[PDB]
RNA sequence: AUGGAAGUCGGAAUCCGCUAAGGACUGUGUAACAACUCACCUGCCGAAUGUACUAGCCCUGAAAAUGGAUGGCGCUCAAGC
């Protein structure tokens, strides 16, 4: 029930974030020195990373909070790395490039505001904007008929993708949480989903031993990817979009290309 | 068992309802005006139910 | 129970010929069936059984162990 | 009366004067009573009693072994599958039951 | 002219510790608001920490003191960030305290300890730290205590 | 007299907080324990608050 | 949602933790948040209760 | 007089001895010697 | 024997000690022998002995052993061939009953003065002679049983009433108060717990401990000491009269 | 396994005369005389010493050896009864209806009679007749207390048991109704 | 953590000192304390015991319905094994 902050160069703990009553199942670090944690005690917390103090405590979910996602995760994972394939010369301009990518990804109405989405076992999601709304959720995302396992924003910030245990992937508007369409075709619980860099495509890996690439603008099954002999546990799409990696119970890495 | 031991309260009759902070004398007043056996003690939350 | 003052119908110990014959036939059938499961028994059985040894309360167990060790030394010397 | 009135009666007036001695003596006679029930009950009541006693003896032995051993998932799953109820999970093309009892047309 | 000593548990920088007192100090003739503010003034060193307060009552006035306890000293030495006890619950004291501060806490608690030596006092404080759940020098307090008993770590004599 | 353990300001604040529940009902504030302290022994401004 | 509300509530709070000798329930679940909302809710509850009584008397 | 309390309240009951009907067959010294011999044999 | 008392297995943490405790006691005594100039033998007969903790705290530079008498005698060595130091087996003649060893480096006069000035009131054990008559007055039974005045006293707890009836007072529960007879002290005489000159039994001492009445005292009597330099044993006043083995 | 010889001993006080013939034990002391027939148990009585009664069993099983302990306790309790006597104090307690206990001595039979009235307001009068040799008095030192004294421990205890059994509450919750007559103390007269 | 929770409503840890020995407690109890009790230790006592299995014989290990059956009387250091 704790999150420990480590200094990588020395290996020591700087802060211990405690207060959850259940296992902290997911942690994210936003671009404004905020740490977001979701836990099995049905709560989503926002902590000040510099001070190690709790800022917000959201207690809206009715069961385990499986996953949380930020609107800026795609640029925060890659920092200054992008399509130009060149790095800036010095650390200051590299940090400036990373910061401007983050701010471009996180502006809402011209102000930097990170949106958070939490998926839970109460079959639902909650959309939070702690800067503009505080503890009041933007929307409750309703529509899954079973537990929701994974959630991710699109890189352009217009869509939210959800993988559920009701064999389905659902698409939502990232601004008001309104349902758009249902991606049907998996026959077992969908464990992960992953966006492409151009926000046209989402690949979902399920328990039925398959990956499925979905065209989200057309709303249809673009490609079917069979080949795993057992369940697919981990799915990723590369930031440049060249490859998709899947791994699972059959002990072999599988890489997928166009 | 708890429902069997609940008091019988008629919601639509003449009723005097005593409220306040703990240790102010609510049970002392109710004992002094009625026959109810509600305990009077100096510690807070001596009375944990409706009498 | 009120057994002494009001006993019930007695349980007869007198056998009938039909039941005696049936019990004898069933016992013979059980013996043959047990032989059949014994001859097709897949359970493991040791070649040598676990021997219990010498009791502790036997007063001369120590000198008998002395005799055993002496016999082993004599057999090793002979061989 | 209302709320915990028997508890309040116990606090204000106590119990019967012989209650502790009677309870102690009944607990002391429980061993003789249990052996008497084991040797004197009859029929289905005796059989159910014996099965229940067998169950309590087994559970007591298990607890004793745990107290002796006080001073001393299986398949790899991801984090989102941790703490959930997962199943234990344990040429010749032959079926599991190749032969059964044949059914005559009269049956 | 009699002297009455009353020991209580209180949180530093709080007034509501006199809530339980006014049932009994009221017959004694003390002012609950006065003794609550005076308790808060005594415990203004120990914000957010449950501490033990001794009240000496004579001729209808009360003098307050804070009795040092090992748990309060360890939690204060941990240097945790300021927090709200109403909003931030179920906390864990998982930070680290240095062995020099452990020896200092043991020297503070010598007046209560029945141990023969400062090594025994240090081992008592290490056991209390193990109960609290913190670390000593980044390791387990039980591991540090085992090292002290086995002789790798030397405790200064008095 | 505040021998209950709570401030009289806090008691007045609780009464003000639960006043919306008192609509269509009659309310009598009973000042208890006059054998300890009288209403005249209060300082003027708290008497003004109670009135 | 409604086919799993009951099981979900029981998974969140077991029967033994709610009421009984080992119960740990302290704060109740309320459909109101403020005192004014509670007063309005009590008014609507009384009106609906009287409406149901009149309907049952008519039936 | 009696200084200790009997649990069942029958204070007239005498200070009983242990029921050892085989008492006196073997002495203590012989049993100690047999203990040593049995330990060596084991 | 099928008929048999069933032994209860204790589901508690602490187990029986065994021979390892005896070996540890032997090693502790035999390693604390060479470090101290004197070894005193003291006796505390028919005493509660829980103030030896305070004695140990006050004499922090000494070492007190309060183990089994025969084990301490064997640790010191009862015969001259098995003794740990020259003259220790003269000291072991004092080890009968409830005894203790006190290894010290201090002056023996200081130890004698300290244990002569050590005085502490204590609850009497069974077998002591009552110095005075104790009578609980009729009416409402208070916590001290009439030792302090009732207006300074508090009424006794209602949970002790079955215990007091078990120990033999005819007390009763009147409206949540323990009373001897009537609440106004009517129709009952006071209960004499003990009379002066009467040998106390454990029932009376239990009543006195419940009413916090201390009819005895704690006193450590030194019997004699052995000095490592001289290798001889000096007999003290209590050791002159106490029986020896 | 049959034990060849087993022995028990009973010390006899200086003021007590004990006569045993055909396993019929008669013990006389300052307080009177008690008699008991022990012919149902095979035992050899003897005088092993001045003031000691020896009990022996020959070629007996474990049960036969064990019965001697019961015989020893029985004869010892008879000696205690004729020397110090036995006294059982009972207390009757009530909630609302005061229990009225009247003690009479029947001149015709010589036994005491205890009459209990107003038990939980009942209109019946309960009558218990004591065993002979048992004296019953109402205590003046304490409130609502009977004292039963005698030489025979079995008689005194069975009389106290009779008084306890006759005042039984039926068809009520006994957590609430605490009324009754209870044995409060057991001991010796002297 | 709790309105309160001091070993004993709960969750998780379960260490040290003094030790002869004593659980961060086995139960009773309190609103919470207190109080009692158990584990463990010492003194008194006095010599053999404890646990689990195995083998015999005995009891229970399910019975309806007219009155009845070791063939019957009856038998108990057998007239049973
Ligand atoms: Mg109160």
């Amino acid at each position: 029930c704790t999150v420990r902050i480590w200094l990588v160069n020395t290996g020591r703990t700087e802060h211990v974030l405690s207060g959850h009553k259940g296992s902290v199942s997911c942690v994210k670090w936003g671009g404004t020195d905020l740490i977001y944690t979701g836990s099995h005690d049905r709560s989503v917390r926002v902590w000040d990373a510099v001070k190690g103090t709790l800022v917000h405590n959201f207690t809206a979910h009715g069961h385990w909070v499986n996953h949380i996602a930020l609107s800026s995760d795609h640029v925060l994972r890659t920092a200054y790395h992008d399509h130009t394939k060149e790095v800036p010369g010095t650390e200051e301009e590299r940090r400036a490039k990373a910061k401007e990518r983050f701010e471009k990804a996180a502006k809402i109405k011209g102000k930097v505001a990170e949106r958070l989405v939490s998926a839970s076992d109460d079959f639902t999601m909650y959309l939070w904007d702690p800067t503009n709304n505080g503890s009041k959720p933007v929307a409750r995302l309703l529509g899954h008929q079973n537990k929701v396992n994974h959630v991710q924003f699109s890189p352009d910030g217009t869509l939210i993708a959800s993988a559920g245990w009701d064999n389905s992937t659902k698409l939502w508007n990232a601004r008001d949480g309104k349902f758009i369409k249902n991606l049907r075709g998996h026959v077992a619980p969908v464990y992960q989903c992953a966006w492409s860099a151009d926000s046209r495509l989402v690949v979902t890996g399920s328990k039925d031993c398959t990956l499925k690439v979905w065209n989200v603008r057309t709303g249809k099954l673009a490609m079917d990817l069979p080949g795993h002999e057992d369940e697919v546990y981990a799915v990723d799409w590369a930031a440049d979009g060249e490859l998709v990696a899947s791994g699972g119970k059959d002990k072999a890495v599988r890489t997928w290309r166009n | 068992q708890h429902l069997a031991r609940l008091p019988d309260i008629n919601p639509t009759t003449r009723t005097l309802l005593v409220a306040g902070f703990p240790n102010v004398g609510k049970s002392s007043f109710v004992r002094s005006v009625t026959r109810a056996d509600t305990p009077v003690e100096p510690y807070a939350f001596t009375t944990k139910s409706l009498f | 129970a009120g057994t002494i003052n009001k006993p019930k119908k007695p349980t007869s110990k007198r056998k009938t010929t039909r039941l005696r014959a049936k019990i004898s036939k069933r016992a013979a059938e059980k013996k043959r069936k047990e032989r059949k499961l014994a001859r097709k028994n897949p359970e493991w059985r040791s070649k040598l059984k676990k021997d219990p040894g010498i009791p502790n309360l036997f007063p001369y167990k120590e000198r008998l162990l002395q005799q055993i060790e002496e016999e082993r030394i004599r057999r090793k010397e002979e061989l | 009366p209302q709320n915990e009135y028997i508890e309040r009666h116990r606090k204000l007036h106590g119990r019967r004067l012989d209650a502790e001695e009677r309870a102690r003596k009944k607990a002391a006679r429980e061993g003789h009573k249990n052996s008497e029930n084991a040797q004197n009950l009859r029929g289905l009541r005796a059989k159910l009693y014996a099965k229940q006693r067998h169950a309590q003896k087994i559970q007591m032995r298990k607890a004793i072994k745990q107290h002796e051993e006080r001073n001393v998932p299986s398949d790899p799953i991801p984090s989102y599958l941790l703490d959930r109820a997962n199943p234990t999970t344990a040429a010749r093309f032959s079926v599991p039951i190749p032969k059964v009892r044949g059914i005559s047309e009269e049956e | 002219n009699e002297i009455k000593i009353i020991h209580l548990r209180a949180t530093g920088g709080e007034v509501g510790a006199s809530s339980a007192l006014a049932p009994k100090i009221g017959p004694l003739g003390l002012s609950p608001k006065k003794v609550g503010e005076d308790i808060a003034k005594a415990t203004a060193d120990w914000k957010g920490l449950r501490v033990t307060v001794r009240l000496t009552i004579q001729n209808r006035q009360a003098q307050v003191s804070v009795v040092p306890t090992a748990s309060a000293l360890i939690i204060r030495a941990l240097k945790e960030p300021p927090r709200d006890r109403k909003k931030e619950k179920n906390i864990k004291h998982n930070k680290s305290v240095s062995l020099d501060e452990i020896i200092e806490i043991a020297r503070t608690m010598r007046f209560k300890s029945f141990s023969k030596d400062l090594k025994g006092g240090v081992k008592e404080i290490l056991g209390t730290a193990f109960s609290v759940g913190c670390q000593v020098d980044g390791k387990s307090p039980k591991a540090i205590s085992d090292a002290i008993e086995a002789g790798e770590i030397d405790i200064p004599d008095e | 007299s505040e021998q209950c353990g709570f401030s009289l300001k806090a008691q007045i604040n609780l009464f003000k907080s639960i006043k919306p529940l008192f609509a269509n009902k009659m309310v009598f504030i009973v000042l208890n324990k006059m054998d300890i302290k009288k209403f005249e022994e209060l300082d003027p401004e708290m008497q003004q608050e109670i009135n | 949602l409604k086919k799993h509300q009951a099981k979900m509530t029981i998974e969140r709070e077991p029967f033994s933790e709610t009421f009984g000798p080992k119960a740990q329930r302290k704060r109740p679940k309320l459909s109101f948040n403020t005192v004014d909302e509670l007063a309005g809710y009590s008014e609507q509850s009384l009106d609906s209760y009287h409406a149901r009584l009149e309907e049952k008397k008519l039936l | 007089k009696n200084l200790g309390m009997r649990k069942n309240g029958q204070v007239w009951l005498p200070a009983k001895k242990a029921f050892r009907p085989t008492k006196g067959l073997t002495s203590w010294e012989l049993r100690v010697k047999k203990r040593q011999e049995q330990a060596a044999m084991k | 024997p099928k008929s048999k008392r069933a032994r209860v297995y204790h589901l508690t943490q602490v187990n029986k000690k065994g021979r390892e405790a005896k070996e540890r006691l032997f090693s502790n005594i035999r390693e604390t022998i060479p470090k101290y100039q004197h070894c005193f033998v003291f006796s505390v007969d028919n005493m509660r002995n829980n103030y030896l903790k305070d004695v140990r705290h006050e004499l922090n530079d000494c070492r007190i052993f309060f183990g089994k008498t025969k084990l301490m005698a064997r640790a010191l060595g009862t015969t001259p061939e098995e003794e740990q130091a020259d003259g220790l087996h003269r000291l072991t003649r004092y080890l009968t009953g409830t005894v203790g060893l006190l290894f010290t480096n201090r002056d023996p006069a200081d130890i004698e003065s300290y244990f002569s000035n050590l005085s502490q009131v204590d609850f009497a054990r069974a077998g002591t002679v009552a110095p005075r008559t104790v009578t609980v007055p009729p009416g409402i039974v208070y916590s001290t049983g009439g030792e302090v005045p009732p207006e300074h006293d508090v009424p006794v707890s209602h949970t002790l009433e079955p215990e007091l009836r078990r120990l033999g007072m005819p007390v009763r529960m009147i409206k949540g108060k323990v009373c001897l007879g009537d609440e106004k002290g009517e129709a009952s005489e006071g209960y004499t717990i003990c009379k002066e000159g009467e040998v106390l039994d454990s029932r009376q001492t239990r009543l006195l401990k419940l009413f916090s009445i201390c009819l005895s005292e704690f006193k450590v009597s030194l019997l004699g000491y052995w000095s490592s330099a001289s290798g001889e044993v000096t007999e003290l006043e209590a050791g002159k009269t106490r029986p020896k083995r | 396994m049959r034990y060849i010889h087993s022995e028990e001993t009973i010390p006899v006080p200086e003021n007590v005369k004990v006569s045993i013939k055909s396993r019929l034990v008669t013990v006389e002391g300052p307080r009177g005389k008690l008699q008991k027939d022990l012919s149902h148990i095979a035992v050899n009585f003897s005088v092993v010493k001045k003031g000691v009664i020896g009990l022996e069993i020959h070629h007996g099983s474990r049960k036969d050896v064990a019965a001697l302990r019961t015989v020893r306790t029985i004869i010892n309790n008879m000696i205690i009864g004729v020397t110090k006597g036995f006294k059982y104090k009972m207390r009757y307690v009530y909630a609302h209806f005061p229990i009225n206990v009247n003690v009479e001595k029947n001149a015709e039979t010589g036994c005491y009679e205890v009459e209990i009235r107003n038990f939980i307001g009942e209109k019946i009068v309960r009558k218990v007749v004591m065993a002979p040799g048992v004296e019953v008095e109402i205590s003046k030192a304490q409130k609502d207390e009977l004292i039963l004294s005698g030489n025979s421990l079995e008689a005194v205890s069975q009389s106290a048991a009779d008084i306890q059994q006759i005042c039984k509450v039926r068809n009520k919750d006994i957590r609430k109704f605490l009324d009754g007559i209870y044995v409060s103390e057991k001991g010796n007269i002297v």
